[PDB]
């Protein structure tokens, strides 16, 4: 009902002379005119004297001077809900899987500020990746913030699709923003998403690199408001009404570009790189939303995984160093271990998970802590290795135990594997049950075993998952269960 | 419309309009000469009540405040179509060869076009078989992939360029578009019309497969910004036809350089090198609707000039961020090999992965480069200890790497100072098999200088009964 | 006074009808600076931008049909 | 598959074209049945919501 | 009283009011915003025709042109007191815990007061152990002056301060202020609370006897620009009547962040790499009130974050100058798994000095110095010729520099979860002993990896010993 | 063809051309009183498409 006209559109920022009573974060409407059937929406933000400054969420091309404007009465938000389910949605909430128009009752506003302090608790219940490696290096609590930083072909993206196809009967609801990247990358991860099911318990907001910067700004805030949504309220899946959430932001590097060009083209000063001087109050308004809140606040979680580019192995850059000061942990992702066949490329020594390794599976961490500790036996070995097995026979075994290891956690893409699996194969790699074994034929073992185990031992399976929360998972009979099967399966290989 | 020149300054320019029909952004305001020449400016921004500001997008010198301003109403319009193809245009689409002008029957699109939407895009990606042998083995295309070429004044860079268009007119539909990008008016024009006139294959010569566009060195920022746009637009033609087009863009830095030479000219602020604030989206604006849809697909072939050595440079790093494929030419391969120099061990490709390519592609081309990254490793010992030094099970694998270098040699249909041998179109599915059996132990025979542009393991044997 | 209204309706008025219209407008001052254009694509209704508030009672409901129809 | 994605692509453009003739038809019933119905009796909605 | 909302900007909210009623440059606006809750706004700068300009220190995302503006006429006071111990409060002072308010009996003290003249300055210096082997000898914090650690993102800063909570956090002798301004609210507390509340020093938990402010990240710019001076008006009150205080601020360079985001809607003019152009006047606003007075002393321990890992930035750069001791924390080392990180060449104290922390703590700090950098003088020549080429000296040198090196690692009792190993608390005197004796030669024989995550020499000659 | 013989059934008025305009008129226009004056035959008189 409250209009105004566009005085003067600018680098991707029109003025919108007249337009009083619009609150600070209003979304304007731009109202649909002859050549244009779609409305574009755009964010009021700097409410100054006779003029409304207001970023156009869309192609600046089809606005012009006298374009009337009308103002929504609402802050600037997403439609939220069980609706948005397995639908790739813009950043506006506006389909673009051509499916259909979204379903929903109530809409959440984005960039609200974070729970707080108070309403949080530690993070006790874990994520399952479904990466041998990540599941027993760098464990991953609901509601915690784990950075995926890499270097360009690295297989960050590869590694939270594996995270979000994981997640099938875990009571997760998975949300993936790209930002920023190719719409062929996202057209082929929402195919990779449908062709295993994990679509129907998954939200995609799509920005990408042609979409103007106006969104890719507000993608990750969109899909964090939708996260939101299912911590706080919850949606219904497989019946069950699940709280947890977890949120892929993707490449948030290509976030904070569009940030600053955001800023720039706003002729705001800039800071360090060139981004202006908020690009760490962006990113962490942005995570700090992703929170484990306690049991007084209902319970739920929301699980960020943003995604950090690095150029040149240059950990030490603004952004990167930005979001692993506001993340809780790294999952870094080397470029030499990628390209020298450990695809799941891991740098063991310096990804961390701050939060979350008490969020593990008591089993997980009593079969994982000494695979940590042989794996660091190796990697400090590596170095004594130079010379031509001048060094003593037991350390000789430590090392060639440690290349059993290494080529235990190369897992191929698009293969999650269940905790059950997962410890279970460690078990066997750690109690020296793999020695005899030769290194290049340990991928075919542990799947030779896995297919074992599914098809002959069902029961083993069972047991070691109902008895994964225990506080001494090797009990006897478990163990004894899990040796005989071992036995058996390399009696018959 | 009916506007006039407020304010010249440089190739910028601020037409005022009337309050009413102001030209929208990239509008393509044009400008009377006084005879029956114009010049086409591209609003970029509006400003107080009427006022635009435009690139001038030509030579902007003999133009005076107060001339007439006349609206097009949408965007630089460019001719599409067969109308086009073995013609040779600038950015404005109006054709720079001897020819006439193209006529208004043919149709005319906008070069400001959305790219193709989420559901266009192809979910699966699929190989396009190029026909080269290291190529389509090493660094293998994406259909409606980008692809860069590295190297700078290498070899065989531009052999390259005319064989694929020659082997996609074989195998895909051919049509293809060259996109020149602060293209040298001497060696990147006249030099590549005569290349491409004079290779002809089955009768037809390269020039009337393939339509040029030149945004010039001497032309303003916006012709070699907007250049690669007109050369999409031409190429979208072809691709809504279901054909499949290859679309090679010189110097795709030298796009970047432009927007960023555009962006300083209108005052916006600088961005981390000093580069556009706008480059992520400006690149992402190209390279975007280079993509395999439904009904067709536009493979690509952007050359990239990395500033200095820096490849983390906003520029090459934007443009990596949008390729699928990197070929490196490099000089000291280049020094004897004018065939094809593609440094195998620098040269990568996302879809060289077992799921798409399948299993056996991609354990021959891992085995390839394995003996050839033992070669590098060993080179240095070559060069200072000898062959003898050098124990068992290596120097086989060095004699093999030698050979299959030596066996990265394609004979050509079309070439550069043709060497007679008889054009040849290889697969992939005969590279794959034939580099498997050279890594099988057949052809340790045959000595390794007679691996010069053989072609195919058939044809390795038949040379050897020979 | 100072507020301005533009009254767009599909057909044009009688001095009836725009009297009627100015007496509509005793609202705020009665006769304010009132422009009618004319705008015959849009049927069924007058779109009242007294100030810089609108009143929509012409062709969008139909068109919101269209919108969600298309 | 191929084959009946692209005929739902030209029925795609053909839906929504009758769609929006559909609606555009309906919408033309009103502007022609206005004449009949009252030319400028609209004034009464609007003097209600003003 | 009774201003209109003219301009909103960001976090900044120009206001107009009547000629004669302007506010003042620090008083506290209040917008009603509906719903029976406001926003407190901070005034900044007074611009012509009774116009104001204020920091919004919420969320401002909501609010319209012409609200009205209410004038509080003071600035932003917050209550002190014994009220204060044991509770969890806003920037504003408002308590965000489940507990109730803080009764109008409790005193309201600005947030922006003077600091100590020079005449109230405390001179006096004594060591302050920390169970910390590289802080307690290269390093040796002050009881009662300020000190500050250093470091990028990754780098080991919060854990150092919470072993440096768990470890002297139970002996106060008094109370303690907790400052996580612009930090996690994750770790920076929520997680700080649990082991707060779970540390009892005496039938009272170290939470009993602490005041905490947070203005976590999450928050927008202006209540991480005031929160440091909320928590500073809090321990002031306990410095004043004697207690003594424990003072912990975190990422003194998210105050500074704020300040720079605030000065950058405020439309002044950007200085160096966009800061505000008012950068060393903040930073003396804020730290100038953090000093051991006569009345009463300050023992100040803070966190600073350094842009990726630039040292030179000009946040890092002005805080180096207000401290006593500094502490610097590398990426190279921590990636190295030497966890505590502190780089012994760049970290100083004031108090290395002979007659203040001891004649044998000084000779062997200094030895630690100058053996380390040899190292960082010969690295290079390690790195591509070898090892090999050093003279005999200079070799063993080396050696033990690397020994050194990995003999600052050590547990900490917080950091349990990462390395196995549980936490060793070295004293002050068996710190000096242990790198005097490594020095010494003794040691000599012994592998550098035994070096690793120990306590005390004596625990080193063990490992040793059990390994043969 | 097949589209050609759908639309030729959908453009045949008794599909859904006056279901359509007159649940739109009834919606939009007047309270189920979409004829008001007259407009008893003008109704989808003139639905040539
Ligand atoms: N665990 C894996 N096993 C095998 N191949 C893998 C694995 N992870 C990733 N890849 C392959 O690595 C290549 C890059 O993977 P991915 O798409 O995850 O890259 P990225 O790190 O997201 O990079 P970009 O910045 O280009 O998006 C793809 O071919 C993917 O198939
Ligand atoms: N004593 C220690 N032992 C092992 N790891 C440590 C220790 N201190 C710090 N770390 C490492 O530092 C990381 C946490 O750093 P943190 O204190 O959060 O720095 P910042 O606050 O700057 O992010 C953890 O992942 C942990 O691995
Ligand atoms: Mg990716
Ligand atoms: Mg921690």
């Amino acid at each position: 009902v409250n209009v105004g006209t566009v005085i003067a559109v600018g680098d991707g920022v029109a003025r919108l002379s007249g337009l009083d009573q619009v609150v600070a974060s209003e979304i304007v409407e731009f109202p649909p005119k002859a050549g244009r059937n779609e409305s574009i929406y755009g964010i009021a933000l700097n409410l100054e004297q006779d003029s409304v400054a207001a970023i156009i969420l869309g192609d600046d091309e089809t606005i012009e001077e006298g374009d009337m404007v009308t103002s929504t009465g609402r802050v600037i938000s997403v439609p939220v809900g069980q609706g948005l389910l397995g639908r790739v949605v813009n950043p506006l909430g506006q389909p673009i899987d051509g499916k259909g128009p979204i379903v929903y009752e109530k809409t959440r506003p984005i960039e609200r500020i974070a729970p707080g302090v108070i309403t949080r608790k530690s993070v006790d219940t874990p994520v399952q990746t479904g990466i041998i490696a990540i599941d027993a290096l760098i464990p991953i609590g609901r509601g915690q913030r784990e950075l995926i930083i890499g270097d360009r072909q690295t297989g960050k993206t590869a590694v939270a699709i594996d995270t979000i196809l994981n997640q099938k009967g875990q009571g997760m609801v998975c949300i993936y923003v790209a930002i920023g990247q190719r719409r062929a990358q996202v057209a082929q991860v929402v195919g990779t998403l449908e062709r295993f099911g994990a679509m129907e318990y998954t939200i995609v907001v799509s920005a990408t690199a042609s979409e103007s910067a106006a969104l890719q700004y507000i993608a990750p805030y969109a899909g964090c408001a939708m996260g939101e949504e299912i911590m706080e309220n919850g949606v219904m899946l497989n019946g069950q009404l699940v709280k947890d959430a977890l949120i892929v932001y993707d490449d948030l590097s290509k976030h904070a570009v569009a940030y600053r060009q955001v800023s720039l083209l706003l002729r705001r000063p800039p800071g360090r790189e060139a981004y202006p001087g908020d690009v760490f109050y962006l990113h962490s308004r942005l995570l700090e939303r992703a929170a484990r809140l306690n049991e007084e606040y209902g319970g739920g979680s929301l699980t960020a995984l943003p995604v950090i580019e690095t150029q040149a192995n240059d950990v030490s850059a603004y952004i990167p160093t930005n979001v692993i000061s506001i993340t809780d942990g790294q999952i870094y992702l080397e470029s030499d271990l990628f390209n020298a066949g450990q695809r799941p490329a891991l740098n063991v020594g310096i990804s961390v998970s701050r939060v979350g390794g008490a969020a593990q599976t008591r089993a997980m961490r009593a079969v994982a802590g000494k695979l940590k500790g042989e794996l660091a036996q190796f990697r400090d070995l590596a170095a004594f290795a130079q010379f031509a097995s001048d060094l003593d026979a037991t350390t000789k075994a430590q090392i060639e135990r440690g290349q059993r290891l290494q080529e235990l956690l190369k897992q191929p893409q698009y293969q999650p594997l269940p905790v059950e699996d997962q410890v279970a194969v460690l078990y066997a790699a750690t109690n020296n049950y793999l020695d005899d074994v030769p290194v290049p034929l340990i991928t075919k073992w542990r799947d030779d075993f896995l297919a074992f185990l599914r098809t002959a031992h069902p029961e083993v399976r069972k047991l070691i998952y109902d008895n994964r929360l225990d506080r001494k998972f090797p009990t006897p009979e478990v163990k004894e269960a899990l040796e005989a099967a071992i036995k058996e399966f390399k009696a018959t290989s | 419309a009916k506007g006039v020149i407020q304010e010249i300054i440089g190739v910028v320019i601020r037409a005022k309009f009337p309050e009413d029909e102001v030209p929208e952004i990239y509008n393509a305001i044009e400008i009377p000469l006084g005879n029956g020449d114009r010049l086409v400016c591209e609003v970029q921004q509006q400003l107080g009540n009427g006022v635009v500001k435009a690139v001038a997008m030509g030579s902007t010198d003999g133009l005076r405040r107060g001339l007439e301003v006349i609206d097009t109403g949408r965007p630089i319009a460019v001719p599409v179509g067969p109308a086009t193809l073995g013609r040779v245009f600038n950015v404005l689409g109006d054709p720079i060869d001897g020819m006439g002008p193209i006529g208004p029957e043919v149709e005319r699109r906008p070069i400001h076009r959305d790219p193709p939407s989420f559901e266009e895009q192809n979910t699966q990606a699929q190989i396009f078989e190029t026909g080269i042998k290291v190529i389509d083995l090493i660094a293998p295309f994406t259909r409606g992939g980008k692809t860069a070429i590295f190297g700078g004044a290498g070899v065989g860079k531009t052999v390259v360029i005319q064989e694929l268009i020659a082997n996609i007119a074989k195998e895909q539909s051919g049509f293809s578009v060259f996109a020149g990008v602060g293209e040298r008016s001497r060696e990147g024009n006249d030099l590549i019309h005569e290349m491409k006139e004079a290779r002809i294959d089955e009768n037809t010569t390269v020039f009337d497969k393939t339509v040029m566009v030149f945004g010039q060195m001497n032309e303003p920022p916006g012709a070699r910004l907007r250049v690669g746009l007109t050369a999409l637009t031409m190429a979208e033609y072809f691709r809504d036809e279901g054909r499949d087009i290859l679309l090679f863009i010189d110097n795709i830095f030298r796009f970047v350089q432009a927007g960023s030479e555009v962006s300083s000219l209108l005052g916006r602020m600088p961005s981390q090198v000093g580069y556009q604030p706008t480059l992520g989206t400006e690149m992402g604006e190209l390279q975007e609707r280079i993509t395999s849809t439904k009904r067709g697909s536009i493979t690509s072939m952007q050359a990239v000039y990395v500033p200095a050595d820096d490849y983390t440079d906003p520029a090459p790093a934007t443009v990596f961020s949008h390729l699928d494929a990197t070929i490196s030419l490099e000089r000291s391969i280049a020094e004897r090999a004018i065939f094809p120099a593609v440094d195998p061990l620098a040269s990568t490709s996302r879809i060289l992965d077992p799921n798409i390519v399948g299993e056996e592609h991609y354990r021959v081309a891992q085995e390839v480069k394995r003996v050839l990254q033992r070669y590098k490793d060993l080179k240095d010992i070559i060069a200072i200890l000898g062959m003898e030094e050098l124990s068992d099970e290596d120097k086989l694998t060095v004699q093999r790497a030698r050979k299959i270098e030596l066996f990265f040699s394609q004979p050509f249909t079309v070439a550069q100072q043709f060497t007679g041998r008889p054009g040849k179109y290889v697969p992939v599915k005969k590279t794959v098999e034939s580099f498997a059996r050279l890594l099988n132990g057949e052809g340790d025979h045959i000595p390794e200088s007679f691996f010069y542009m053989q072609g195919d393991f058939d044809d390795v044997l038949a040379a050897y009964e020979a | 006074r100072a507020v301005d209204a533009s009254v767009t309706s599909a057909i044009e008025l009688s001095a009836e009808q725009k009297e009627r219209i100015t007496r509509e407008l005793q609202q705020r001052y009665g006769d304010v600076h009132v422009t009618y254009h004319v705008d015959p694509t849009l049927i069924g209704g007058l779109i009242i931008r007294v100030g810089d508030q609108v009143l929509d009672n012409s062709l969008r409901a139909r068109l919101s049909a269209i919108q969600r129809v298309l | 598959a191929q084959a009946e994605q692209e005929r739902i692509r030209m029925l795609s453009e053909a839906k929504s074209q009758i769609a929006d003739l559909v609606t555009l038809t309906a919408s033309r019933v009103l502007g022609a049945e206005l004449q009949a119905r009252g030319h400028d009796a609209l004034i009464a909605e609007s003097l209600a919501a003003l």
